[PDB]
């Protein structure tokens, strides 16, 4: 399937691709927004008559998008959600067209046995719903969040790169009777500047900031109380993709010390496919940013990566806009937002 | 109309369809005799047959699981609450249909399951399950850099048999004794174990050793794996560190001897917990977090 | 005259005097022929002989340990600065004397240091050493309600032999599989070990599956012990978790062969770390915590 | 309990700038009165007191910095027998939550005898100071012990007049003042 049909009917595909490839598009949220807009454009314009064929077309589009860029998960997720939204309505329609029992909301046994309408507006509304969801995660978190941390305790903070995490911290810091001391690891060849910014913000906020060299984690772990990951994406068996560098080692340390690890994210960040590898998903940075020189630097083959993967085991809770979930449980949440056939396009 | 005879049928033959499939087929055949219409005549007879099977069973719980699954399916069937013939016909259809399904499940597996192979990552295969072998043999079709490691199993020389099946397709290997497998911490990248039963918490029943392997994996942080199709589901949860229905012996400090007669006595079959396993292999899309318990909930509702 | 010949001489019988002691005796015999007055004609030749012995080894470790101990003893001997004859005579005497000592050491072990199995603390044992068996046989005359558990030995069925030695005392026993080693850590109290040597690192140079056992013990916090006559402190360091001076291959990935041939090169020697000895039973007092290392330091004055 | 441990504490507290807060378990069977006395003594000097129930250690351990003991008997493979009540479970908790364990020690208080079994060295206690009246004792079975044994898997330093030493090492110290002959007299 090529862009042969999508020409003077829809244009912005190419623009999207450009944004993906050269990185003029920045932050998962923005990508998601872009995808939503694309979907809106698709809907306001494309010509149907049928329904299954339309679904197939949409699937193909999704596939194409994936092929254009994989690290953008939000894009995929939103598409999947909208497909799911459509699907339920389609199912409802079919029941009226033809003219049922199940123990709970969905079934395994309904997959074994043999099983024109106004869906477009519903589809439109789905997109709006998605947009609204995207709008605020934090305004559905800080009620399950300004609860866990207490007085005279000590936080450990890797990945000051997810805009959500900072906000979460600051909401907690707001209270005039609650007090905590904050340790912040750097993350060097991908995060330093961000970390510095975060530190500055903390200082501004009138709270006790502590700047840490990425080495010196072990000389302070005796006093450590909590662990917060600044993840970018979330997956099937619980685990997360993170907004780059200096998270994995610290998590491992925490696990060794048995010092609690929390995950703060969102369900637009939530994805309906397994990270069978880290290799196919997590991408690498630029060897140029570490060291100068070039002709002795054909010999100096240096390795540095942007994104970070963490195994399901070290992390314990995923507090959402919906509420507190677990690595064992998050799969069902995903299923509650994207349907069973939508997993594979 | 007999089930023990049917069970004794498949033994040295096999090598085609899953065992629990043949049993299911037999059950279905039994069902289409005493009428699924008359519920008083049928369900009781089915129960009796199951009891007979249990009585005849040595070291297994999987047949039980299969038959209860079948029962559940049957129960689900009549939820259209209309004509009493179509449903019956559907029930009749659904036995060889189950057999047919396994193939399709396998096909599904051989595409989503081949997403997993990483560059120079040595594989070790535990137990005797058809599915694991199929997946491993299906990964060689795409010529992916990998390796296989065998373990010296002792029920009826299983390990040897396993290593004898990997030499047919020509695949370099080395053999590892169940005692010796301790040293295997880095070089084998991924620890695979095939499942003869999965229940509530994603806990697993197989052969002469799984729990120890799991423990070892946990110690090294190396990922541990559960590999099958989809039919091995019971409503089970064990009490102690390990508990099962046993036709074999649970620790016999054997009586005074000098000439060798009876001493081969210990845990032949072993269970593993929830925390040890990172990835679950089924044809049920991609799920491992908590699809087992939820599946059971969906099925039984009790 | 040969030490090799002497070593060959004892095989069918044995099961009494410590091997490292027999070797020492042989060495002494070799020595007391070719004039032990001079240090130029003698020590170098002894060293050469030891090297030859090492070269000729099929699968035996403790010989080297014995010979170095002997060397150390010899070195200690000529510090009195008196005369050449008396000292030589003393040295000559100290070979048979050393052998005689071994029995006394064994006796000491089996009458003072046997209070580790008393309150029917069920014993999970692997590694066939003489000392372990001697202590067990000596504790059978006290009738302190002792019970034995045997993990199966499979280099080539030493397990059978072991089970045959416990049948002469009349004591209930049971066969245990080292795949179901995760299965039973419950009713059995502690894990006891025979071995081939104690390292400069601290841990144990042993047999067909030990590291796994150690790991399991650590997991369960049911302490892990090593029992021997004390003269197996060889100058060797297992710096890695899969490296030692090994007789066979270290996990030999055999090529794509045909009819079930190249397989059984299953690791018949394994090792676990220094943080595993909860206690070590030795005849030079019951000492463990960093004892071996200390002894080594004392020997090499470093 | 001891006059040694108290004095050690007092010396530290004299340098009042060094900030430390004291949690004290009562010790159910016998230690109670003694614990109270200790608390009183702390109060006398102006040392911050926190009185602890023995069931409640899991709820405190994650906040606990450093743990000090004042044992009666020191042993071979590293462990100790301490002057009664609530030490085993505490140590287990410490091990789980990974907590530093100090122990005030003396070489004359140190024994060169090896403890091999729970079935002997652990000394049991009186039911007299549990429940008055003896007619309920016909059917039930009250289990209690005074002084308890520690496995070395937990404690880490032995602060002596000579110096703080490693548990998986203290044998050498003992031997620098004792023998292998003077053991089984």
């Amino acid at each position: 399937h090529p862009n042969a049909a999508t020409s003077d009917v829809n244009v912005t595909i190419d623009t999207f691709v450009a944004k993906l490839k050269r990185r003029q598009v920045q932050g998962s949220y923005a990508i998601a927004l872009e995808t939503l807009q694309l979907l809106m454009r698709f809907i306001s314009a494309a010509r149907w008559n049928h329904v299954n064929d339309l679904i197939e077309q949409i699937r193909d589009l999704g596939n194409s998008l994936e092929k254009a860029h994989p690290t953008a998960f939000s894009c995929g997720n939103v598409i999947r959600r909208i497909l799911a939204v459509l699907r339920d309505e389609v199912e409802e329609d079919t029941m009226s067209t033809t003219v049922v029992a199940e123990p709970l909301i969905s079934s395994m046994f309904n997959l074994l046995q043999k099983p024109k309408t106004d869906y477009r507006q519903v589809a439109i509304q789905g997109i709006k719903d998605l947009i609204d969801e995207i709008k605020n995660i934090d305004e559905g978190i800080q009620q399950i969040a300004i609860d866990l941390i207490h007085d005279h305790e000590i936080l450990l903070t890797p990945t000051p790169d997810s805009k959500t995490v900072l906000k979460f911290l600051i909401t907690a810091r707001e209270r005039s009777n609650r007090t905590f001391t904050v340790l912040v690891t750097e993350g060097f060849p991908n995060n330093t500047k961000n970390a510095h910014e975060f530190a500055k913000k903390l200082a501004q906020h009138n709270i006790e900031t502590l700047v840490v060299p990425d080495s010196a984690v072990f000389a302070l772990m005796s006093r450590v109380g909590k662990v917060i990951i600044g993840t970018k994406a979330v997956f099937v068996n619980g685990g997360t993709i993170s907004s780059n560098s200096g998270v994995s080692s610290v998590c491992e340390c925490a696990r060794e010390f048995r010092t609690p690890v929390f995950a703060v994210a969102g369900l637009y960040k939530l994805s309906p496919l397994y990270p069978f590898d880290v290799e196919k998903f997590v991408e690498f940075g630029g060897s140029q940013r570490i060291l100068p020189r070039m002709d002795p630097r054909k010999r100096l083959d240096t390795v540095n990566q942007i994104t970070d993967y963490v195994p399901p085991e070290n992390i314990d809770i995923y507090i959402t806009n919906v509420g507190g979930f677990n690595p064992s449980f998050i799969y069902r949440i995903a299923w509650d937002n994207y349907k069973q056939i939508d997993v594979h396009l | 109309f007999n089930i023990t005879e049917t069970y004794l049928r498949f033994l040295e033959e096999d090598t085609e369809m899953t065992m629990p499939i043949a049993a299911i087929e037999a059950l279905v055949t039994l069902l289409r005799i005493k009428t699924p219409e008359t519920a008083a005549e049928m369900i009781n007879t089915i129960k009796s047959s199951t009891e007979e099977l249990i009585k005849s069973i040595p070291n297994s719980v999987s047949l039980r699981a299969g038959c209860d699954i079948f029962m559940r399916f049957v129960l689900r069937n009549l939820h259209l609450y209309g004509d009493w013939e179509n449903c019956k016909q559907h029930l009749i259809e659904n036995g060889q249909l189950f057999v047919s399904r396994a193939k399709k499940s396998r096909n599904k597996i051989a595409e989503i399951g081949v997403d997993f192979i990483a560059d120079d990552d040595i594989i070790l295969v535990h137990g005797y399950s058809r599915a694991v072998f199929s997946l491993l043999n299906h990964a060689a079709n795409k010529f992916i850099r990998f390796r296989c490691v065998v373990t010296e199993s002792r029920p009826s020389k299983q390990g040897n048999q396993l290593y004898t099946l990997l030499e047919q397709k020509g695949i370099p290997v080395t053999l590892i004794v169940d005692s010796a497998v301790g040293a295997v911490i880095d070089k084998v990248d991924k620890v695979f174990v095939g499942a003869e039963g999965v229940a509530e918490s994603g806990g697993i029943i197989n052969l002469v050793g799984t729990y120890s392997v799991g423990v070892l994996a946990h110690n090294a942080r190396k990922p541990f794996y559960v590999v099958t199709e989809s039919h091995k589901f019971v409503r089970m949860f064990p009490l102690s560190s390990d508990d099962l229905p046993m036709a074999g012996p649970p620790l016999d400090f054997t009586r005074r001897t000098d000439d060798l007669e009876d001493a081969l006595r210990g845990p032949t079959i072993d269970y593993t917990a929830q925390e040890y396993i990172t990835a679950l292999i089924t044809d049920l899309g991609v799920l491992t977090p908590s699809a087992v318990s939820e599946e059971l909930i969906k099925m039984w509702y009790d």
